[PDB]
């Protein structure tokens, strides 16, 4: 749903690069591979972690909250 | 002898720019 | 076999023998109409038959896009365009001989080389 | 692109496919069928028996009472409301699908019809006809006639006019596609039913042991007016070795087969020459005439219409016609019950005679062996009934019942002299309950399995279920095979592996089912464009005319079928005739068939025209058209709209069904087959076929696959059984079935923590939304023999990856409970029962319950914990095991948590059902982490369980430090020949390295050599092999390991949900044996095969112990005089007596199974006396 | 014959060849179908029948 905190294979921290990856794709008009390389993800285990992630939390946030406060 | 990649993220941009 | 129908009531004629002349007549079973026979053949059973080999040939056979085209020569007009097909009888005893139809003269020939 | 007339490439077809899916969707057939039914078929059904007239005659008793009355009730227009629900108190309000699901309410709308009540009266003067006249009493209002269930996302549903924001506000998933019904809160989908098409003559051969050699059968069916089916059969009696073979036809209500000649004479053709003209259309087919001789010989005696009619009539089973109504009865039978699909009005005997002659001609051709028996598996002769026709026939039956009830009420009131009340004359419950029952259960009455609970385990599973079809299996055929005609209409790989293999089919991606239209306009068009009427067709003077058929009805003949077909095709292409209409021209057979009936499966194809500009045939669709399509596709995220309908109306694509596919030539691709006509050694060897007569072109061959089969990467590199296995398993992979799982209350639900889209994807999945709701993860897989713990389809998983969140899932379980009111005296209530006032309360802990008997969300629960506490009163004078004092006045009926399950309560909702009783739903969350028993499978049929889990320090590693998240045995590759798995692994490696999505569509130009070159460009071994090191010692492995990413799926089978053991437990009341079901602590079955194996082993003592000590063991007392076990034994007093034998000192005790005792008692009830004796009476 | 040629070309280091030689899994037909040619497809012990009229 949300970006994983750690890479499954090796344990590198990748949960702090989702916003940077999206910003590189949108504002900088960079390709996915170039953005992944620029973010410091060298091993394809982390490259797939960030490349194949699907952000379903954005869709889940479209529903009105069940409980208010 | 071919491209085994689905280019969709920026192919739309390429077509829109072409128009 | 040439089945013959009656002239007055259009019913089916049947063979009969006249002994006065020792001849063959065809007579109707209900209206009493007679006619001398033309041939002595009245029955035929065709155990091995070639009827239906070329059934389905029409003036617009070449308009069918599914029929295969060939480059064989038609030995009556010297043309190279034609459509060929196998025997249309579904009996599991027929050969794989091909029948070719010419698109220029509507003539039908065969690829047989054994009996022709 | 550059020129608006240049030919398109293979890449451009996907734009057309995208437009097709934008316009139609994936549940288009369901939605369209339901919309057509609701829009037209309801009114059509009500406009059949709308008028009910009851006439009260004069009843002459006195001169002051001589008037005769006539009461008429007529139905007019029908109105349908929006989905609404009426509560117990009588308040009605609009209903939404979310509320219906939560409250277990049926999502349905009310039906109203205008009713006109007229009454006429006349003066009944004796011996004269009456003149009914209106008495100035013509009442006329809307009457409720029941509730019609509404399919979601339909024209009558609330969500059809809702946008994405509206759906989010209404708590509905935008990705949801509808196509199902909500009955009692359960989603139900109507599975399409496959049946043989009607109004088509089929000739079959019969086996040797029978008097019939060939039979031509037609199941005459009329789509509008009566909905009944009548079968007509023409049988050729006698075998090839018989001296006389006649033809006899079986007519309804005749009890006997009448000669064809007699039938013709009864139809009005007395001349034998005319009969043979009607049958045989050639003056030289002496063979067929010779075979027809016996028929005329048999029918020689009858020579006139009156005699033939009476001959047929006396055979009828009426026994009311004495001697003069026989002719009229036979005439009426031949007019209304003989070939009803042609017509049922007087004055059409010529058409009936011609059609009978056509049937006999086809039968005689088959008998002469000029054509083969019609294939029963031909998909062109089959029809798929969707929700439309099914509900149509069900509503027809229910409405007939309703009208019958209305007439019964009219008769009752008129006779018994009661007041007429419309509210009682019309009972809406008839329609409402009939539809609700037929949809809630699969019994399509008042066939089975027509309705099934929609699968919501994953999105692809839901799509496949919504696009599934079924075929009911005395028949002589093999429907389980994949017929050739199935191409492009049903998936060749997606089918169950069990007993339904081959009977349950799944529609292809681009397959559709026609909804049907009116054929009368086409009949008029054919008549005005030169279709000579069949009433003046003389075969002898025109042996070149083509017979024109419309919906299986021979309407006439035409002289220039070429021009007729050209005009018809042009009209269909430009959009004057509905594209769904099928048109076939059998040139060799000289027939022109037009099909308009609903239920025909078709698919689109490109149109190929000569286009002499280039000198060769080319597709009509051009790059300018593709450019406009793509512009319309991308402008949504304003040029004039250009859609798939625009293509259809411009005649660039055409719908083709199986029957029309018989007479066309299709080019596979435009790249090489369309152009007139070194090679890479790695590319596939493709056959050009060198054909220059193509009429159509496939949009893309990859569209022959179904929803499940479109997820497999490179399915063309796999063995077909593996593709079938993957199609079956992909519906059991965990994913995200819907985005509103936090507001849905389903029985069971599974949600993957971190779904990932496959590295190697397929272009088809873009329209299946696999990238939006993926079910699986991209695990780093190594193929190696590491420790021997992955043998026999097992696997080794990384414990570190599991700790970091690999293949972790959420499990949601729902429990429902209601407050039932038993009469005016007994009622149940939600309560927190106490140990002092509640009896038989469970041993669990009630500390977590609140004052309302429900656990608040967020509280943790474990095994035996009560989640819903309920109590009911008890009747006095009932003491059980003592412990029942005056203090006890209530008994527990609580719902406890499953013994083996635990978690945290997520959401509890309290509401009222349709009856106003309070009921609650409680949901419990749990986390499922991979274990040493869980099942995982890839997209290539490779399924296996986790043999053992190793940490990162123990797993093998490469020089780059990458460790595998999963290890599979190499031995699974060779035998199963799943080369697609290896190709997918290599492609995924390249895709991960380069930052792209692998194109794994089935039929493309991608090759292993190209993927290998791309991989080598990245500094890795071209074939994916890497040098690895042993984790235990760090030494290099002698062999190199195939290492790369691969898409793996977590299946529904978990070891923790199957493990169960029993030492002792509850026994069933009947047999007093261990109860069945692991959920109830039941035992395992020691079946006949186990008994036989133990007998072979010779373990007699073990067999006895299993059957006695581990199961029922009962001691009974038997009398020595009678073996009957009717000995009353007062064990406390040490007394025994067998009344009837008058003995008390001749009793024995035996140990036998309680099942044996029950069997003996049952035999005693059935009057058989099994007498057990402990001593022998005869020597060996 | 094509399968025989492919098997002969296979080296001793080939893993599928190693499995086949050891008898653990696979066989000559598997090697041929994976490397050389799937071969003729038969239904009911006969070639693909003409489901359509005079064609497959
Ligand atoms: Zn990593
Ligand atoms: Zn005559
Ligand atoms: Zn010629
Ligand atoms: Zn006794």
């Amino acid at each position: 749903m949300i970006v994983p905190v750690r890479c499954f294979s090796c344990g590198k921290v990748v949960g702090d690069k989702w916003e940077s990856y999206l910003n590189l794709l949108q504002e900088d008009e960079l390709d996915e591979g170039t953005a992944l390389s620029r973010l410091g993800l060298k091993r394809y285990c982390c490259r797939r972690m960030i490349l194949t992630h699907v952000d379903l939390i954005e869709k889940f946030l479209r529903y009105n909250p069940l409980e208010k406060r | 002898n071919a491209s085994p990649f689905i280019k969709r993220d920026r192919m739309r941009r390429n077509f829109l720019r072409m128009r | 076999t040439t089945f013959r129908f009656c002239r007055d009531c259009n019913n089916m004629l049947y063979p009969r023998e006249d002994k006065e002349n020792n001849r063959l007549l065809f007579e109707c079973r209900t209206c009493s109409y007679v006619e001398e026979a033309g041939s002595p053949l009245v029955y035929r059973h065709e155990l091995i038959t070639n009827i239906g080999e070329t059934a389905g040939v029409v003036q617009d056979i070449g308009s069918d896009p599914t029929l295969p085209r060939s480059d064989r020569e038609c030995p009556k007009c010297h043309s190279r365009e034609n459509v060929f097909f196998q025997s249309q009888q579904r009996r599991k005893d027929t050969s794989m001989v091909l029948f070719f139809v010419c698109l220029s003269c509507s003539h039908i020939f065969t690829s047989d080389q054994k009996n022709k | 692109f550059e020129d608006e007339s240049a030919p398109i490439t293979a890449e451009d077809s996907w734009a057309v496919i995208s437009a097709f899916f934008r316009e139609k969707g994936l549940v288009s057939q369901q939605l369209d069928s339901f919309n057509q039914f609701v829009d037209y078929t309801l009114q059509d059904i009500i406009c059949e028996d709308s008028t009910l007239i009851l006439e009260q005659l004069a009843q002459h008793t006195t001169e002051s009472d001589n008037i005769s009355r006539k009461y008429e009730i007529s139905f007019g227009k029908i109105y349908v409301t929006k989905p609404m629900v009426n509560e117990s108190d009588g308040v009605t309000h609009a209903l939404y699908p979310q509320e219906a699901r939560l409250r277990n309410l049926t999502y349905s709308s009310g039906l109203f019809v205008d009713v006109k009540k007229r009454t006429y009266e006349a003066i009944d003067v004796p011996g004269r006809e009456l003149k009914y006249e209106l008495i100035a009493e013509e009442s006329e209002g809307k009457v409720f006639i029941g509730r019609l269930p509404i399919m979601l996302r339909s024209k009558n549903c609330y969500l059809s006019e809702a946008t994405e924001s509206d759906l989010y506000k209404l708590k509905e998933c935008p990705f949801d596609m509808g196509g199902y019904f909500i009955i009692n809160g359960s989603e139900k989908v109507l599975i399409a039913q496959e049946r043989s098409a009607g109004n088509i003559v089929q000739v079959f051969k019969k086996a040797a042991p029978s008097p019939i050699s060939h039979v031509a059968e037609i199941r005459s069916a009329l789509e509008k007016g009566s909905r009944f089916i009548s079968t007509l059969q023409v049988k050729l009696y006698g075998r090839e070795g018989s001296s006389a073979r006649t033809i006899k036809a079986t007519l309804p209500y005749i009890k006997q087969d009448i000669p064809i000649v007699i039938i013709f004479r009864a139809l009005g053709i007395i001349p034998d020459g005319e009969i043979l003209e009607h049958i045989c259309y050639d003056v030289n087919d002496w063979q067929m005439l010779e075979m027809l001789k016996p028929c005329v010989e048999d029918g020689f005696v009858i020579q006139d219409r009156e005699t033939a009619l009476d001959f047929i009539g006396r055979r009828g089973t009426a026994l009311g016609i004495k001697k003069e109504k026989r002719i009229q009865y036979a005439k009426d039978i031949l007019q209304k019950e003989f070939l009803p699909h042609i017509t049922q009005l007087e004055g059409f005997e010529s058409r009936k005679a011609f059609f009978l002659g056509y049937m006999i001609n086809r039968l005689l051709l088959c008998a002469l062996d000029r054509k083969d028996q019609d294939d029963r598996d031909h998909f062109g002769k089959k029809r798929l009934d969707l929700a439309g026709p099914l509900l149509a026939q069900l509503f027809k039956t229910l409405f007939k019942k309703l009208t019958k009830d209305i007439f019964r009420y009219m008769q009752r009131t008129v006779e018994e002299a009661h007041d007429f009340n419309m509210k009682l004359a019309i009972n809406a419950k008839t329609i409402t309950s009939g539809l609700k029952y037929a949809l809630a259960t699969g019994n399509w009455g008042e066939r089975a399995g027509v309705s099934q609970v929609l699968n919501r385990y994953t999105y692809s599973s839901t799509l496949s279920h919504l696009r599934r079809t079924n075929t009911p299996i005395g028949k002589l055929a093999k429907p389980r095979q994949l017929h050739n005609t199935h191409w492009g209409l049903v998936c060749p790989a997606e089918t169950p592996e069990g007993q339904a293999c081959g009977l349950v089919k799944n529609l292809s991606l681009m397959s559709c089912i026609s909804v049907g239209t009116d054929p009368m306009p086409i009949i008029t068009f054919l008549s005005e464009w030169g279709m000579e009427p069949l009433e003046d067709y003389v075969p002898h003077q025109s042996p070149d005319a083509t017979r024109v058929f419309v919906n299986g009805v021979w309407h006439g003949v035409h002289r220039n079928p070429a021009r007729l077909m050209e005009t018809l095709r042009t009209l269909r292409r430009k959009g004057d005739i509905n594209p769904e209409v099928s048109m076939i021209r059998d040139i060799r057979e000289k027939e022109l068939k037009i099909f308009t009936d609903a239920g025909r499966v078709y698919r689109p194809l490109f149109i190929v025209e000569d286009d002499e500009s280039l000198g060769h045939k080319e597709l009509k669709v051009r790059k300018g058209h593709i450019a406009k399509l793509m512009a319309t596709e991308y402008q949504d995220i304003d040029v004039e709209e250009y859609t798939w309908s625009s293509l259809l109306n411009e005649g660039l694509v055409e719908y083709i069904d199986a029957e029309e596919e018989e007479s066309i030539l299709i080019a596979m691709q435009p790249e090489d087959l369309e152009p007139a006509e070194d090679v890479d050694p790695a590319k596939r060897i493709r056959v050009s076929h060198h054909a220059t007569t193509f009429t159509h072109c496939e949009i893309h061959p990859s569209m022959i696959l179904g929803v499940a089969a479109s997820i497999i990467p490179f399915p063309d590199h796999n063995q077909s059984p593996r593709n079938t296995y993957q199609s079956a398993m992909g519906k059991q992979a965990m994913g995200v079935f819907l985005t509103n799982y936090n507001v849905r209350m389903d029985t069971m639900a599974n949600i993957l923590y971190y779904p990932q889209k496959p590295l190697g994807t397929t272009r088809a999945m873009e329209y299946l939304k696999f990238r939006e709701l993926p079910a699986g993860q991209n695990a780093i897989v190594a193929i190696a023999c590491y420790s021997g713990y992955n043998q026999e389809d097992s696997m080794i998983m990384n414990q570190s990856s599991i700790d970091r969140g690999l293949f972790r899932s959420l499990f949601f379980r729902s429990y429902m409970d209601q407050e039932k009111k038993y009469g005016m005296s007994i009622t149940e209530t939600f309560e927190k029962p106490q140990r002092t006032n509640t009896l038989r309360m469970k041993h669990g802990t009630y500390d977590k319950l609140d004052d309302d008997g429900l656990i608040a969300p967020g509280v943790r629960v474990s095994g035996e914990d009560v989640i819903i506490g309920k109590t009911t009163p008890i009747s006095p004078d009932e003491e059980e095991l003592g412990q029942r004092t005056a203090y006890h006045s209530k008994r527990d009926a609580s719902t406890p948590l499953r013994s083996t399950e635990n978690g945290i309560v997520d959401q509890v909702l309290v509401t009222t059902n349709q009856d106003g009783l309070k009921f609650v739903k409680v949901r419990v969350r749990t986390t499922k982490i991979p274990q040493i028993g869980d099942k995982f499978a890839s997209r290539h049929g490779q399924k296996g369980t986790i043999g053992i889990t190793y940490r990162r320090e123990d797993m093998p590693f490469t020089a780059e430090g990458i460790v595998p998240d999963l290890i599979i045995n190499p031995h699974a590759i060779p035998s199963r020949m799943t080369v697609a798995h290896l190709i997918e692994c290599l492609l995924s490696k390249v895709a991960a390295l380069s930052g792209n999505e692998g194109d794994a569509s089935p039929f493309t130009d991608i090759t292993v050599e190209g993927i290998s070159k791309l991989l080598r460009e990245h500094g890795y071994q071209s074939r994916g092999f890497e040098v690895m090191y042993n984790g235990h010692t760090g030494k290099k492995l002698m062999a190199q390991i195939f290492f790369g990413p691969t898409y793996y799926q977590r299946l529904r089978h978990m070891v923790d949900d199957k493990i169960h053991a029993r030492a002792r437990g509850p026994m069933q009341v009947l047999t007093r044996q261990p109860v069945e079901g692991r959920s109830r602590d039941g035992g395992l079955r020691f079946g006949e095969m186990e008994r036989d194996c133990m007998i072979a082993h010779g373990a007699a003592s073990f067999l006895k112990e299993r059957l006695m000590e581990a199961s029922d063991a009962f001691r009974v007392h038997i009398c020595g005089i009678c073996g009957l076990m009717t000995v009353i034994a007062k064990l406390n007093h040490n007394q025994f007596e067998c009344k009837g034998c008058d003995n008390k000192i001749d009793i024995y005790q035996i140990h036998i199974p309680y099942a044996a005792k029950l069997l003996f008692q049952e035999l005693m009830a059935m009057n058989i006396t099994p007498r057990l004796y402990t001593d022998r009476s005869r020597d060996f | 014959k094509a399968g025989r040629l492919a098997e002969v070309n296979l080296k001793d280091l080939n893993n599928v060849k190693q499995m086949v030689m050891a008898g653990s899994k696979g066989s000559f037909i598997n090697i041929a179908q994976m490397s050389a040619c799937v071969g003729q497809q038969s239904v009911e012990g006969k070639r693909i029948a003409f489901g359509f009229v005079d064609r497959t």
